[PDB]
């Protein structure tokens, strides 16, 4: 998250999206234990 | 535990 303001920090994305589960409000909880669900459903959208 | 990586143990 530090990019824009900063250089860098080389963090692997599902991190970082569970951080932006946190400035969206939401669990961590839902992510891992919807890995594939999360990350297909997102595949789905870009097919779309 | 279930999509777990984390290895942590001893935990307090």
């Amino acid at each position: 998250w530090t990019f824009g303001a900063g250089a860098a920090l080389q963090i692997p994305f599902a991190m970082q999206m569970a951080y932006r589960f946190n400035g969206i409000g939401v669990t961590q909880n839902v992510l891992y234990e919807n890995q594939k669900q999360i990350a297909n459903q997102f595949n789905k959208a870009i097919s779309q | 535990c279930d999509v777990v990586i984390g290895i942590i143990n001893n935990t307090v």
